[PDB]
């Protein structure tokens, strides 16, 4: 099998405002993310002839 | 002469980059007291009651 990793889609930053300058929210909200995996695998074709 | 200021830390300033809050915090702390060697020594005045 082949399991390539797919990057997650983009997050959004949070536009903190003016009140939240000294508060712990001055850094916004976490841009969490997680990779996702795709799995590559092969099925089989066969045939036979006898002469 | 009866009073001494027992020290222990002098004004000391420390900066913590808070980071999270973007703030930078400065902390000035000192430990000190006024104590009298002996109990007698000061007399104060008062406006009347």
């Amino acid at each position: 099998i082949l399991t390539m990793l797919v990057e997650p889609d983009a997050g959004k930053a949070t536009w903190v405002a003016a009140s939240t300058y000294g508060t712990d929210t001055t850094t916004g909200e976490e841009v969490k993310g997680a990779l996702k995996e795709i799995h590559f695998s092969t099925y089989k074709l066969a045939a036979k002839s006898f002469i | 002469d009866n009073f001494v200021m027992p020290r222990q830390r002098a004004v000391t300033v420390e900066r913590e980059r808070q980071a999270g809050k973007q703030r930078d915090a400065y902390y000035v702390t000192q430990r000190v007291n006024l104590q009298r060697y002996f109990a007698n020594g000061v007399v104060s005045g008062t406006y009347a009651a």
